[PDB]
């Protein structure tokens, strides 16, 4: 579950932290909020390796572009580079992204589909929990939101996904990008899913496991003398 | 020294002597002209009759590009043909992509860039032709002249070859005496005269006159050769003026 | 002495082909000038039509590279048009790839890098042109960036190029020493063009008719060239004060 | 549901704002009227990815055309669209309507269906919702309509297309192309549903 | 002098010396004559031998049923150019079901030769060709030079001592053009024309080579006892 | 067309000299003076902004360039050659390292890559050598602070302190007397300004001098907060004002 | 899906005599249950006293015949107007057919 | 047919207090047939350990590949590679074969020589990094390992306790998988000593 | 065209010599001297840095001695930049062999491969040769300790003791005089330094003007250790042998 919400003087994005292989949870605290440039962040859904790799590639090229032009990177540049890359691979790179950021032009919020389509909006949601999140956004979004109202709306939308969608869960990450300020990345902004204490300790008595051989492993280099 | 031995080499002057040597091949060639009229353009060229064995009206020098552009040139004839072949490819790809026939200024740059490219490397020779060309497009009539360097400008009248000075003088009179403009049928007559007057520089061998024209009224904006009675009418007018 | 024919080092550490390309720059015998206003960037250039048979409307050394960027060239027209076509292509490609209009300084750098390659690679000759790019950049404001055959480029408060560049340069230098600012403090571009023409007249010591000049103006979100009648109106205003 | 209509003073483009993934509305405020030149716009239907990529390329070609040869015709713009749609027909799903205004040619409309063919028309309709208004549009279209009459014609037409087509909905966006300039219009559900 | 090392270099007077040197190879070659009327077109070629034991080098090559040429200069270069014509004549037939026009055949040869004069590394062709043919606009005779220049003519001659035959044809112009519907008399005029370029040696049975094409006459070559009739 | 110069333009002469490299070094000698000094807690690189015209805005021309957040570069010789080398150096730091290992390269390895590019222009077909000598200052976790020189040949050497270009012979002598292994960064900047004043003729101020440091991490220049391990770039270009402040205590 | 082959029907027949040979074929051309032409020649004189027919898919048959006629033309050019023997023609045709072994000419050929 | 479950096998890694542990089974088979009981799936490049499950040919191939890359890294950098850096090298290397992937499930384990911080990580077959604090699992009995690790694991275990926990996680998970077992090896890793133990398990 | 400017780097002289190879060797003869000495229980590599400065950072510097793998090292004489191109190629080649056969590359095979690359630049491509001469010091289980040298011609030979770079004629005479077959590493270390000390163009031989390395079986039990000497360690061995 990933969302993007525009507000008065900027934009905010948020995401859950669950990573799954089929019905299994591989990572309970995955970081879905990526940095393309200092003030341009994206949230990714779909094939995890694809969203990371496509984010790093365009982030690398954006850095080099920023150095070449002596200018701060723009969101439309990252948007254009991403969609052209994804379009070229005809959807085989399963990256679904919400791209947001601030630049000399202002604040921006876009979504990117794996086939190369882009959309503009004041509020967006992607992933398996996008419907649960969008229901919240459609119910509570309004024009002229404050920074504090937008963070609340965004995290509420992610919570809808966490509770109601099985593909989403665990914690809530946030990143706020306000105009004329440094972007603040709020890792684990919310932690409403802490595991309760176990009833028992499963620490074993030393010697419980049967062993056949022991040996020291030489990790060091070849020695002198 | 040695700066003139290789193409694309700047001399200490800042000159490309190889291009300047290509101009000498152009100056050695037969006279060709172009006249911009009210609603179109007229091209004419001097064809030297080397021998009686030459078949009259067969060795055609003026070339059409697309259906609305005419091209004529002085100097190395094969080099001119190569340039026109390219021009035809350029015009075809333009019409393929953009649908409309290539505008004359657009076409002029396509040749210009191609000729200029042959001054950038020592692995190629510059073109040994100056090309006079033009026609009618959506914005009206246009006449151009293109040199071995790749340099081209728009013209009211244009001339090149061995009798260019004589021709240029005649063209300058027409511009002065006709500020309101010249008609297409007039331009054909005047073109004939100027070639005949310019023939004094190639007076040893007799010659054959060849004229073509594009005009919005007279030819519907298409390139056509002047033939038969209209050609003879222009020859008679030209012969009357020299006597 | 083949170190003077191709772009390799001479014993003095010099590239003679690059130096001779600089000399080709003045072959046209035309002088150009560029200045910045508050909201605009103005470029003027001498126009010379020696032949009466020429169509004077087609004689131009100012080019519209993109909607925002304009370029004046000092040098032979074939090399000028070569550079113009490439700059147009590069500007268009930039907008397609990166989603925003190519800045004036970035285009200047790109063209300067291409020029650098010709000074290092043997098979390619340098272009005998100096390219002066002008715009009103959306970040940097009024901008003048100039490129030469060596691959060198830099931004300018104002600049001049041509045979009599030094006379124009010093004239401009002396004005900015008085005003103590990096631009022409003037609201309308019309008056900035009048300033440019006036100071070229003073520097060169020649009077100009409407057909002796060629003017290009850059404003926010568009670059355009003035017609003969627009220039005439400009010359009238100068004479009336 | 998209359409383009020529009239006395120029041409008007019109479209709905719905984008779907199956039966889920991924975007309810989509802008399907896109600009390829100052006064040459297009209406997009089919794949959003394909139509965006195409329109981006065309905009690039016409920007480069303008730099070299000056303002392109609407016919020229339609040809560039065609060339892309026709030569890549195996890999594309794009139904595009091209509309523009010249001073010489005035308002012109070209439709480019799936195959890559080009058809110049007085008015054009396309998209899944166009099927439901072939009858209405044919009966109600006239040549040389006024601006206000043409807006009403598009509004009523797309209103019905939206009413019957599930893939169409949201707001009705319109773009007016005349010598006066470029005017953007918008019409919300409460206005057009009660028609 | 300094400007004749390669084909990519103009001289200070605007000359291409490598092309001019290629032109020189033609003048060293054996004489060949071309002429036509309104109905037929004829090639006459003086073949050259190495010595008495050797054969006489073939001068005439067939390109199509309605077209062919005679050569003078580097024979291998003529083989390359004639092969190109064969392919072009053939492309016209297979694709358009159309016999290639003689004028258009000349244009194709011109453009092929030209590319070799403007590029580095290559060399100009070292051979001159006389192309005859009968197409939809009647009989034709062309003269090809490796500079690229192709010329349509009533009659001509190239090779060593070719000026003598060319003068004869210039006098006979009005006569031989009128020889319509009579192949033998047109060949006679060609054999008499090439005879003006002979010194010391005369036309023998294995020395002479004749070819003809016309209205109802495919391009055919005559050698050996088939030309004894015309000696 | 085609690039038909597939052969070397730099070759050994009978004496064993590589002419084009020697001549490239001569071009570097004519170039404006630039220097580098290494301290215990940082590195400083400096040069004169030789303005070609007073109408020219010398701020737009950057002689000192950021290659990575912890690596900077300055040159002497041909400016255009330097500009393209910086472009290639920046790119190779990503393609041949960051996109593989997920981190920026250490100074010595980036220098090695730049050196490789310059060597290839000394042996490849149809090209002349680069007419520049680079000074590359940088920091990395395992090697600490470092300063490298790179010549047209592709050869590179690590330095405690050095100078290149116009008045390098005199400047290197000046640095030998002042340099020690206990220098703090501010002391190195002070020595850099003293050394550079000798080679400059005209105006000597923050607007005519370009100076940058590799020092402490700058979290204020990072652009974002929230990741403890990301502490900001060690490369910082000194402002015109910051230079003038240290010229009063000179 | 696109099917590059078709069936134009027809039938051909070759018989060899002691000092002569015949090659016969009907003139009908069809697709499915329709007639295209009642007179469309199928047997051709290819030169050098050789006759040929390639029956089945007409487009492939026309192409093959067209190519063999071309082969005869170039045999004359390359080998001093030598007459192409029937056995040499057969071997040449084998190579024309096998050259498209993996995208066959869909015809039964007789000379 | 499914390449990831032809040969069979498992790998698991755990963090402890100033220590890490990585373990693997020893089986290699061709579906039902057991072929080798000496096929170790854990390798080390300096002080960084890598366990690989999946298609055995790719396991062997990748070991040889990362040995190649780490040897060059060391020659150029003049130092051994660290786990965090090696983790990125694995991810990079796997994603360059995105549309023709190695059918493997790698697991990195080791201690940063400078910071002393324990580090483990896991990947999918095309590069995605799973950097967990507690444990990483991979193989045909990954579901079984997830269940054992999630219930048996507790943070800040001492080396000799961590050995028992990871060994019991592996053993009992392997015994519920047909394609895993036939022996097992456990590496206990500390900042400057590494112990390797072979476990006695049921051979069916 | 372009032919005009071609130096023709890969041609024979009338005497049957390769011009560019001969001139490259002339370049190498001005480079800092490098010496290799092979003993029964190890190999020594010694090399002289060229006119250094007091401001050169020595401890992080490397211009002469390079590591190809754990078993093989090289001493360089000539253009350093050229040498690094070849060194990186040699490093890759060793790793390719290891990946293929799962065994460390035999010394000669690595030497032959690099020597074949050098040969190629003298026969084809029209490029200048690499102005580099190597001394290869290495060990494998077939031939044991081995010393080789390669030069720009691509020709290589094996040695008991050898010098490259400057003053090789004088250096080779001194080595030929004092070298014996039953010699040991500690004795070879002394010979290498004594030879440099006499052949050097400098006034005196000091630690800051040297790079030094040994390949010893002096590693704990049957295995081989490479020791690239540190500045302080070079200073100590100079005092021990009695040069400073
Ligand atoms: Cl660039
Ligand atoms: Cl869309
Ligand atoms: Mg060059
Ligand atoms: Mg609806
Ligand atoms: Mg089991
Ligand atoms: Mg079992």
């Amino acid at each position: 579950t990933i969302v993007g919400v525009k507000f008065n003087n900027g934009v905010v994005i948020a995401a859950d932290t669950r990573s799954t292989q089929g019905p299994i949870v591989a990572d309970k605290n995955c970081a879905k909020l990526h940095r393309i440039s200092p003030k341009i962040w994206c949230a990714g859904a779909g094939t995890a390796a694809d969203t990371e790799a496509v984010t790093q590639l365009i982030g690398s090229n954006i850095e080099l572009h920023s150095l070449y032009t002596s200018r701060e990177p723009r969101v439309v540049s990252a948007l254009q580079m991403l969609k052209q890359h994804l379009f070229k691979y005809q959807g085989h790179i399963g990256a679904y992204l919400i791209v947001a950021g601030v630049d000399p032009t202002g604040s921006h919020l876009f979504s990117i589909h794996a086939h190369g389509s882009t959309d503009v909006g004041y509020y967006l949601s992607l992933g398996s929990g996008s419907l649960a999140a969008m229901a919240v956004l459609e119910s509570h979004w309004k024009q002229d939101l404050t920074k504090e109202e937008a963070i609340k709306l965004a995290s509420d939308a992610i919570q809808a996904g966490i509770w109601n969608d099985l593909g989403s869960g665990s914690n809530v990450d946030v990143c706020v990008m306000e105009i004329g300020k440094d972007a603040e990345y709020l890792r684990n902004y919310l932690t409403p899913n802490v595991r309760e204490e176990k009833q028992k300790s499963y620490k074993f008595p030393r010697g419980t496991t049967a062993v056949l051989k022991e040996s020291i492993v030489n990790i060091c280099d070849i020695q002198e003398e | 020294t040695g700066y003139d031995l290789s193409n694309s080499v700047f001399s200490p002057d800042g000159r490309n002597f190889q291009v300047e040597y290509a101009v000498k091949a152009v100056e050695n060639g037969t006279t060709s002209i172009g006249i911009k009229c009210n609603d179109g353009v007229v091209f004419a060229v001097e064809k030297l009759i080397t021998s009686k064995l030459l078949v009259p009206q067969k060795n055609v020098k003026i070339q059409v590009v697309d259906r609305h552009i005419g091209c004529v040139y002085s100097g190395l004839i094969p080099d001119g043909r190569h340039l026109v072949n390219r021009g035809r490819e350029e015009a075809a790809s333009f019409k393929k992509l953009y649908k409309t026939p290539i505008p004359i200024p657009a076409f002029a740059d396509r040749l210009g860039q191609y000729v200029q490219a042959h001054t950038l490397y020592n692995s190629v020779r510059p073109f040994g032709v100056s090309t006079i060309f033009g026609g009618v497009d959506k914005n009206g009539a246009h006449l151009y002249m293109l040199e071995p360097s790749g340099s081209y400008w728009g013209y009211k009248g244009a001339a090149t070859g061995k009798g260019r000075q004589s021709a240029k003088a005649e063209l300058e009179k027409l511009v002065d005496h006709h500020p309101e403009g010249l008609s297409a049928r007039e331009a054909v007559k005047q073109a004939a005269k100027i070639i005949y007057l310019a023939h004094e520089d190639n007076k040893e061998k007799d010659f054959e006159l060849e004229i073509s024209w594009c005009s919005l009224s007279e030819t519907n904006g298409l390139h056509k050769f002047v033939k038969g009675d209209l050609l003879q009418e222009a020859i008679d007018f030209a012969q009357k003026e020299i006597n | 002495g083949y170190d003077r024919h191709i772009t390799i080092f001479s014993p003095e550490g010099r590239l003679y082909q690059v130096e001779y390309a600089f000399k080709a720059t003045n072959q046209t015998n035309i002088n150009s000038l560029a200045v910045r206003g508050k909201d605009c960037t103005v470029v003027i250039s001498q126009k010379k039509v020696p032949d009466k048979l020429l169509d004077p409307t087609t004689v131009s050394y100012i080019f519209c590279i993109s909607r925002t960027i304009g370029m004046v060239v000092n040098g032979p027209i074939p090399d000028a048009r070569n550079a113009a076509l490439r700059a147009k292509a590069e500007a268009a490609e930039f907008r397609y790839k990166y989603g925003y209009d190519m800045p004036c300084d970035v285009l200047a750098k790109r063209m300067a890098n291409l020029s650098q390659i010709y000074t290092q690679r043997a098979y390619m000759r340098p272009l005998g042109v100096i390219l002066t790019f002008v715009s009103v950049d959306e970040e940097l404001g009024p901008s003048i960036y100039k490129t030469d055959p060596a691959g060198y480029y830099v931004g300018y408060k104002a600049t001049a190029t041509g045979p009599k560049q030094q006379e124009i340069t010093t004239n401009l230098e002396n004005h900015f020493k008085k005003s103590k600012i990096d631009h022409i403090n003037e609201e309308s571009w019309e008056k900035v063009v009048e300033f440019a023409i006036t100071h070229m007249i003073d520097a060169l010591g020649t009077e100009f008719s409407k057909n002796d000049l060629e003017v290009g103006v850059a404003t926010k979100d568009k670059f355009f060239t003035l017609s003969a009648e627009n220039i005439e109106e400009r010359l009238v205003a100068i004479a009336e004060q | 549901s998209i359409m383009a209509v020529t009239f006395k003073d120029g041409v008007i483009l019109g479209a709905d704002s719905r984008t779907t993934t199956g039966a889920y509305i991924a975007n309810r405020v989509t802008d399907k009227l896109t600009r390829v030149h100052d006064k040459i716009w297009c209406c997009r239907s089919g794949s959003a990815a394909d139509t965006q990529a195409i329109a981006d390329i065309v905009q690039y070609h016409l920007e480069l055309y303008t730099s070299q040869y000056g303002t392109p015709s609407t016919e020229t713009a339609a040809s560039v669209f065609k060339e892309l749609c026709y030569e890549n027909k195996d890999n594309l799903t794009a139904g595009i309507i091209v509309a523009g205004y010249d001073d010489k040619n005035k308002g012109e409309v070209y439709t480019i269906p799936l195959g890559g063919s080009v058809h110049k028309l007085p008015y054009a309709i396309a998209g899944s919702g166009s099927t439901f208004i072939y009858g209405y549009c044919d009966k109600n279209f006239r040549e040389n309509m006024s601006k206000e009459e043409t807006v009403d014609f598009i509004k009523h037409s797309l209103s019905q297309a939206i009413k019957w087509d599930g893939s169409s909905g949201g707001v009705i966006r319109m773009v007016v192309l005349t010598a006066a300039g470029v005017e953007r219009l918008i019409f919300y559900p409460d206005e057009y549903e009660q028609l | 002098n300094n400007y004749d090392g390669d084909t990519v270099t103009f001289s200070p007077t605007g000359r291409l010396f490598q092309v001019e040197y290629a032109l020189e190879a033609i003048k060293q070659g054996s004489v060949t004559v071309g002429l036509r009327s309104n109905t037929h077109a004829v090639l006459v070629a003086l073949k050259r031998n190495a010595d008495e034991l050797s054969s006489y080098q073939k001068k005439i090559i067939k390109c199509d049923e309605h077209m062919g040429l005679s050569l003078a200069g580097l024979a291998p270069d003529a083989r390359v150019l004639s092969n190109y014509l064969r392919q072009q004549c053939n492309y016209s037939s297979l694709v358009f079901n159309r016999k290639l026009a003689v004028e258009r055949a000349g244009h194709l040869l011109c453009d092929k030769a030209q590319k070799n004069t403007q590029s580095y590394g290559g060399r100009p062709y070292g051979v001159g060709l006389l192309i005859i043919g009968y197409d939809k606009s009647g009989a034709h005779l062309l003269e090809f030079q490796p500079s690229g220049n192709v010329t349509e003519l009533y009659g001509t001659a190239i090779g060593a001592r070719s000026q003598g035959a060319k003068t004869y044809l210039e006098r006979t112009l009005d006569t031989f053009i009128k020889i319509d519907g009579n192949p033998d008399e047109l060949i006679k005029a060609g054999v008499e024309a090439i005879s003006q370029s002979l010194r010391d040696e005369s036309l023998t049975v294995d020395n002479l080579s004749i070819a003809i094409v016309g209205k109802d006459t495919p391009f055919t070559i005559y050698d050996g006892e088939a030309v004894a009739k015309y000696i | 067309m085609t690039d038909r110069y597939s052969f070397s333009l730099t070759t050994f002469s009978p004496s064993g000299k590589l002419g084009q490299i020697d001549y490239a070094l001569t071009a570097v000698k004519q170039g404006v003076t630039s220097l580098g000094i290494k301290a215990t807690n940082g590195v400083v690189i400096a040069t004169e902004k030789k303005s070609s015209s007073p109408l020219a805005m010398s701020e737009t021309l950057s002689k000192v360039s950021l290659l990575t957040p912890d690596i900077g570069a300055v040159y002497s010789g041909m400016g255009p050659d330097y500009r393209v080398l910086v472009d290639k150096s920046r790119k190779v730091a990503h393609t041949s390292y960051k996109r593989i290992y997920g981190e920026y390269p250490p100074t010595k390895l980036l220098v090695s890559e730049v050196a490789k590019i310059m060597q290839e222009a000394t042996q490849s077909g149809g090209v002349r050598p680069f007419g520049v000598s680079l000074l590359i200052a940088g920091h990395d976790e395992f090697n600490g602070f470092s300063l490298y020189q790179v010549d047209p040949s592709g050869s590179y050497f690590p330095w405690k302190a050095t100078a290149i270009g116009k008045g390098s012979v005199a400047a290197k002598t000046f640095l030998e007397k002042r340099w020690n292994d206990e220098l703090e960064l501010e002391d190195a900047i002070h020595i850099a300004l003293l050394t550079l004043k000798e080679s400059v003729e005209g105006e000597f101020n923050g607007d005519t001098i370009e100076l940058a440091i590799i020092g402490d991490e700058n979290p204020d220049l990072l652009g974002y907060t929230g990741i403890p391990t990301d502490k900001g770039p060690r490369f910082r270009k000194l402002t015109s004002q910051e230079i003038n402040d240290r010229l009063e205590a000179l | 899906q696109f099917n590059p082959y078709g069936d134009n029907g027809g039938t051909i027949l070759g018989i060899a005599g002691e000092d002569f040979a015949v090659l016969a074929g009907d003139t009908r051309n069809i697709t499915d249950y329709s007639i295209n032409s009642r007179y469309e020649p199928k047997v051709f004189d290819c030169g050098d006293n050789i006759v040929m027919s390639a029956n089945g898919f007409a487009a492939d048959g026309d192409a093959l015949v067209k190519r063999f006629k071309n082969s005869v033309k170039w045999y004359h050019f390359d080998h001093n107007d030598k007459k192409l023997s029937i056995n040499s023609a057969a071997r040449n045709i084998q190579h024309l057919l096998y050259g498209k072994r993996f995208f066959p000419y869909y015809v039964h050929t007789i000379i | 047919s499914d390449p990831s479950s032809i040969n069979g096998g498992i790998v698991v890694a755990m963090t402890g207090k100033d220590c890490v542990a990585i373990a693997c089974d020893l089986r290699l088979g061709s579906q039902s047939l057991g072929v080798s009981n000496k096929f170790e799936k854990i390798f080390h490049y300096g002080h960084v350990f890598l366990g690989i499950t999946g298609l055995a040919t790719d396991v062997t191939t990748l070991n040889e590949m990362f040995r190649y890359k780490t040897n060059l890294y060391k020659l150029k950098e003049e130092r051994a590679i660290e786990p965090e850096t090696f983790t990125q090298l694995v991810s990079s290397s796997l994603y360059e074969r995105r549309f023709g992937p190695y059918f493997v499930g790698p697991v990195v384990a080791g201690i940063n020589s400078k910071s002393g911080k324990p580090f483990i990580a896991g990947f999918d077959l095309i590069g995605c990094i799973d950097e967990a604090k507690d444990f990483i699992v991979s193989g045909t009995a990954s579901d079984q390992l997830f269940g054992m690790c999630e219930s048996l694991y507790e943070p800040n275990l001492e080396p000799e306790d961590l050995f028992e926990t990871i060994s019991q996680a592996l053993l009992n998970a392997a015994d519920r998988d047909a394609l895993s077992g036939w022996g097992a090896v456990v590496y206990i890793i500390k900042k400057d000593e590494v112990v390797k133990r072979y476990l006695k398990m049921r051979q069916d | 065209g372009s032919r005009r400017y071609d130096s023709r780097t890969t041609i024979f002289s009338p005497e049957g010599r390769l011009y560019q190879v001969e001139y490259a060797l002339e370049s190498i003869s001005h480079a800092g001297t490098a010496i290799g000495i092979m003993a029964s229980d190890g190999i020594v590599l010694a090399a002289e840095r060229k006119v250094t400065s007091t401001l050169l950072e020595q401890d992080t510097s490397t211009e002469k001695l390079y590591k190809l793998n754990d078993k093989i090292a090289v001493a360089v004489a000539g253009l350093t930049a050229d040498a690094e191109i070849l060194i990186n190629t040699a490093r890759i080649h060793a790793q390719n062999y290891l990946k293929t056969y799962n065994e460390d590359i035999p010394v000669e095979i690595l030497v032959r491969r690099l020597s074949d690359i050098k040969q190629g630049y003298t026969q084809h491509g029209g490029l200048r040769p690499f102005g580099v001469s190597f001394i290869y010091a290495g060990y494998d289980d077939r031939y044991g300790y081995q010393l080789y040298t390669s030069n720009p011609s691509g020709n290589y030979t094996g040695w008991k003791a050898i010098s490259v770079g400057a003053n090789t004629s004088a250096a080779q005479t001194l080595l030929q005089m004092d070298y014996k077959d039953d010699m040991k590493v500690d004795d070879a270390i002394e010979l290498a330094l004594k030879t440099l000390s006499k052949t050097t163009d400098s006034s005196a031989l000091t630690y800051d003007r040297l790079e030094f390395a040994t390949i010893r079986k002096g590693a704990n039990d049957g295995e081989v250790y490479q020791k690239i000497f540190k500045p302080q360690e070079i200073k100590d061995i100079l005092v021990k042998t009695g040069i400073t």
